[PDB]
């Protein structure tokens, strides 16, 4: 698409070699020299290294810390740079960014790219259709989608059945389980008290990094509570 | 190379309101294209921190006067010249020709809204969990702007730590208030030994904390 | 296979001693569109899904697959025709009582 | 029994042939056109696989034209593309993915026009009534006829419509077309949408001069069914700037189980004008019926938009 | 408005010739009738533990037995529940705050 296309990344287990290709489409990358720059989760930018331009000799350099096993180029011909990643380890899991510098005919921000370190297989999500058991609210029926047990934080999009006027739908930050390195959030959904009165079971899309879609059911909470007369 | 500091770090301040920061150079401010190094960052939600102003005495087309990029020289001067509710983030200045790309400090902004008091929407654990030997109490938490808040997953009145935690959310695009929900994770043979499930919440928006129980075998 | 199963089960009744299953079956042009097939109708049946060959929605499928074949409006309205034609003069509730298997008893 | 080769008149095998070869061109055709003269492949879901095709197409030359014995999708997608007085007599295509009559996409800037497809159309995953989904694209002079089963009780989402099923764009909309589908389906969750002239319409759609004849079927009412239109609700955040328009639409439509002009109705609803005549208009459980949502206007019969007979396509 | 119509079941809890034990159906079980009629007529019931419920449309025997004079007590009291808000008020809704059993067992 429209950005700086990285390929041969995501999931892969710690000391593994990890071949990563900055693609460019739309803009000259030979006159924006590529800088990649990881980032922690939620932390800020950590210097790696770049190669400059052709013109410039595509100097290689590297940090102190990741020196020696820095496989950095570009290929101008394919407007792709190249960073190469080997000897994998916990703290190699970061927010992976090839930037364009040095150039003022481009300098659209790059999207990055995920790369988690971690021996772990991804996992589907145990989805848990959660139902408002006890009362809902006066005017809005409150209905939740809870996943859990998934390994890979990459993309989790959760979308609901189907939504109006009226619903507010949020979703809650990704949280890494304890053990196994896996993780566990849930999804809310408010719904009018008219469109349940009429029907309009939800159900519960999610997605994961490369599972297709659960299309668990959630019927609607108003169901009449049969007049059952005790026994006489 | 050329070291891009910043001394702020984290700061609320209300919308249109006048924030001010500089950052300082280290080193020669030469470029590819000879501008100087620094290149200013806002960070934004559900993604990376954004350019504000590259080229350092250049102001970047399309950058509103809210963002000042006068800075010149080895020092500089960004401002804010009115906060808005979508501005929230972390601001980087940093050099961008040579190989040590150096970022500053980072000056994260959250923006300081009325304290809310959030509602609660508890949710029994699915049985279907329950056949795999865990067990999830959902207790949900919305939009109240005091992010500071602490959750006590006290089973049978016994608070558990290590195992059930927080999650909250960011601030919200239409009111920027944070929403909080939190999971108790317990064992199938814990699951049996407890039967009144509860979860505490001790907020500021909160006069007293609200909590929910649910007998074992409701579901 | 699956379309004959379906047809020969769900259309046993009799209209005296013609046999619907024949009728349905057979003789498509009983209420005009002659230019239908009975074999390519048997096998459009048997493709039509598990949704459709599925026994809750016989009426449905009727209404929507198999009418436009025999020129009905729906399957009711098939049904009354075939009355109309075999064994006249008794009302089709008299005739739904002499056909069904069920004790039915009716209190005015 | 001859081929043409400086423009492709003759036979569909020779048309799909530079479709393939030319997806970037004038193409004209000059003679009667039945679609089973081509082997379609099991593996194949469009009759042409390419990424745009029929350009410049159309059937202007001297009598307009018709194909016949449709199989498959006629296109996988659309760029571009122009489609002119183009017939469709049979129709018996169907596939579990998306299933349309003309093609499955139209990506940027398709102008249809003149197109009438008859015959049957099946899916599962979604059906569109001459596109499954549209963006930033129009289609004007229009019509479809013949009916419609997507019955499968699969949770999957199916936007589907007499005309299209989605019709995602700001400069995307229909105008001045026909749906007379005879549709029976089952809606199923509230996902799934079901519309008479257009299945769903989002990113300030706007709907002209587009009339529904033709019943609309959805045997359990818990989905979103409506008799001109699914819903507006747009699937960013919701705002009404968004959601489409609807204007001088008139639906004679028997639905069952929804609503004759929108399934899903709103505080402000920005559809001008509502017409519906004297038809089917009132299929706890207490809104699972409709009571007149938005068709309670023109109950008298009303004048139709007269592009029905200037087809001519004979 | 006392011709609608209005359907009601028994229990599904048929009995054996051995032991005088009603052992329930899912849709699933070997007895000849609900392979025949009741599956077919596809409408789930929700099994309850005791009581004969209604839905408001519809009606469904869970522990009583529809011949007996038990039998009867529980089906004026379901049509009661059932026929209440339009049959037998004069179109008018039940009081703002009483229940729907309010009706059902001390009166009517």
């Amino acid at each position: 698409e429209v950005q700086l296309v990285e390929s041969g990344g995501g999931l892969v287990q710690p000391g593994g070699s990890l071949k990563l290709s900055c693609a460019a489409s739309g803009f000259t990358l030979s006159g924006s020299n590529v800088h990649w720059v990881r980032q922690a989760s939620g932390k800020g930018l950590e210097w790696v290294g770049r190669i400059k331009r052709n013109a410039e000799s595509d100097a290689t350099a590297y940090a102190a810390s990741m020196r020696g096993r820095l496989t950095i180029s570009r290929d101008d011909s394919k407007n792709t740079a190249f960073l190469q990643m080997n000897s994998l380890k916990s703290d190699d899991t970061a927010m992976y960014y090839c930037v364009i510098r040095g150039d003022v005919y481009n300098r659209q921000w790059g999207q990055g790219t995920l790369v988690t370190v971690s021996s772990a297989s991804p996992t589907s999500p145990k989805v848990f259709p959660l139902s408002l058991c006890s009362t809902q609210p006066d005017g809005n029926v409150v209905i939740a989608c809870l996943v859990q047990g998934f390994f890979p934080q990459e993309p989790l999009s959760v979308t609901w059945s189907e939504s109006g006027q009226g619903v507010t739908a949020r979703n809650f930050p990704p949280s890494q389980d304890a053990s196994g390195d896996l993780y566990t959030t849930s999804s809310q959904l408010t719904l009018p008290a008219t469109q349940c009165l009429a029907g309009k079971s939800v159900t519960c899309h999610v997605k994961h990094y490369t599972n297709p879609s659960q299309d668990v059911t959630v019927p609607c909470p108003v169901p009449s509570t049969p007049p059952t007369p005790s026994p006489s | 190379d050329i070291v891009m500091t910043q001394s702020p770090l984290s700061l609320s301040v209300t919308p249109g309101e006048p924030a001010s920061i500089s950052c300082r150079s280290s080193q020669s401010l030469l470029r590819r294209d000879g501008h100087n190094d620094l290149e200013w960052y806002l960070q934004k939600p559900g993604q990376s921190p954004q350019p504000l102003i590259y080229l350092g005495s250049t102001r970047a087309s399309g950058v509103p006067d809210r963002f000042s990029g006068s800075g010149s020289g080895t020092d500089f001067t960004l401002k804010i010249i009115r906060v808005e509710a979508e501005d929230a983030g972390t601001y980087y200045c940093m050099q961008n020709k040579q190989t040590p790309l150096t970022f500053g400090q980072g000056t994260r902004l959250e923006i300081k809204r009325t304290v809310a008091a959030p509602s609660v929407f508890i949710f029994p654990p699915s049985d279907e969990q329950l056949k795999s030997g865990t067990a999830s109490v959902v207790c949900l938490l919305n939009n109240f702007y005091p992010r500071e808040a602490k959750v006590q997953w006290k089973v049978d009145n016994a608070l558990q730590s290590g195992n059930s935690q927080e999650s909250v959310t960011e601030q919200d695009s239409k009111d920027s208030t944070y929403s909080l929900s939190s999971t108790l994770t317990l064992s199938k043979a814990d699951y049996e030994k407890h039967k009144v499930y509860a979860c505490e919440v001790t907020h500021q928006g909160l006069s007293s904390p609200v909590t929910k129980s649910f007998n074992r075998g409701e579901c | 296979l699956l379309g004959l199963t379906y047809l020969e089960r769900w259309y046993n009744f009799k209209y005296d001693n013609t046999s619907a299953k024949d009728l349905v079956l057979y003789h498509l042009d009983f209420f005009g569109k002659s230019n239908s097939s009975a074999l390519d109708n048997v096998i459009e049946l048997g493709k039509s899904g598990f949704n459709n060959l599925l026994a809750k929605n016989n009426v449905i499928t009727y209404n929507v697959l198999l009418s436009k074949n025999y020129g009905t409006e729906g399957l009711f309205k098939a049904l009354e025709g075939y009355r109309k034609v075999f064994l006249p003069n008794v009302s089709n509730n008299d005739w739904f009582k002499t056909q069904s298997k069920a004790y039915i008893v009716e209190e005015k | 029994t001859v081929n043409s080769e400086n423009g492709v008149y003759t036979s569909f095998k020779n048309l799909v042939d530079a479709m393939n070869i030319n997806p970037y061109g004038t193409f004209r055709l000059g003679a009667t056109m039945d679609a089973r003269e081509v082997e379609l492949s099991d593996g194949q879901e469009s009759y042409i696989n390419k990424e745009f095709s029929g350009k410049l197409i159309g059937e202007n030359k001297g009598k307009y034209y018709a194909i016949y014995n449709l199989k498959k999708p006629l296109f996988k997608a659309l760029s571009h593309a122009t489609i002119q007085d183009l017939s469709i007599k049979e129709a018996n295509v169907s596939s579990k993915e998306d299933a349309a009559t003309i093609a499955k996409e139209a990506k940027n800037d398709t102008t249809i026009a003149n197109v009438h497809s008859s015959g049957v159309i099946a899916g599962e995953r979604s059906i569109g009534g001459l596109i499954s989904q549209v963006t930033d694209s129009t289609i004007s002079n229009s019509s479809f006829t013949g009916r419609i089963t997507n019955t499968y009780d699969t949770t999957a989402t199916y936007q589907i419509g007499g005309l299209v099923g989605k019709l995602s764009g700001v400069g995307a909309l229909i105008e001045k077309s026909i749906s007379s589908i005879d549709m029976a389906t089952n809606a199923n969750t509230g996902d799934q949408v079901v519309g008479g002239v257009a299945g769903v319409v989002d990113k300030k759609a706007t709907i002209r001069n587009s009339y529904v004849e033709g019943n609309l079927n959805n045997v359990k009412p818990f989905g979103k069914v409506g008799g001109v239109v699914g819903n507006l609700w747009d699937r960013e955040t919701s705002e009404v700037s968004n959601s489409g328009n609807l204007t001088n639409v008139l639906s004679d439509v028997n639905v069952t189980n929804g609503n004759a002009i929108a399934g899903y109705d709103f505080n402000g609803i920005k559809a001008t004008n509502t017409y519906s005549n004297k038809n089917n208009k009132v299929v706890s459980k207490d809104s699972e019926e409709q009571r007149g949502t938005v068709l309670e206007n023109n109950i008298v019969l009303e004048k139709k938009i007269e592009l029905v007979p200037k087809k001519n396509t004979k | 408005k006392l011709f609608r119509s209005v359907l009601v079941y028994d229990a599904f809890r048929f009995g054996n010739d051995t032991n005088k034990e009603t052992q329930e159906a899912n849709f699933e079980t070997n007895n000849p009738v609900i392979k025949n009629f009741f599956g077919p007529a596809g409408n789930n019931v929700v099994h309850n533990k005791h009581g004969a419920y209604a839905t408001g449309d519809a009606f469904y025997y869970m522990a009583y037995r529809m011949l007996d004079k038990s039998g009867a007590v529980t089906y004026t009291h379901a049509m009661t529940h059932n026929s209440d808000r339009e049959i037998y008020l004069g179109g008018y809704g039940r009081r703002s705050g009483l229940g729907p059993e309010f009706y059902a067992k001390g009166l009517l």
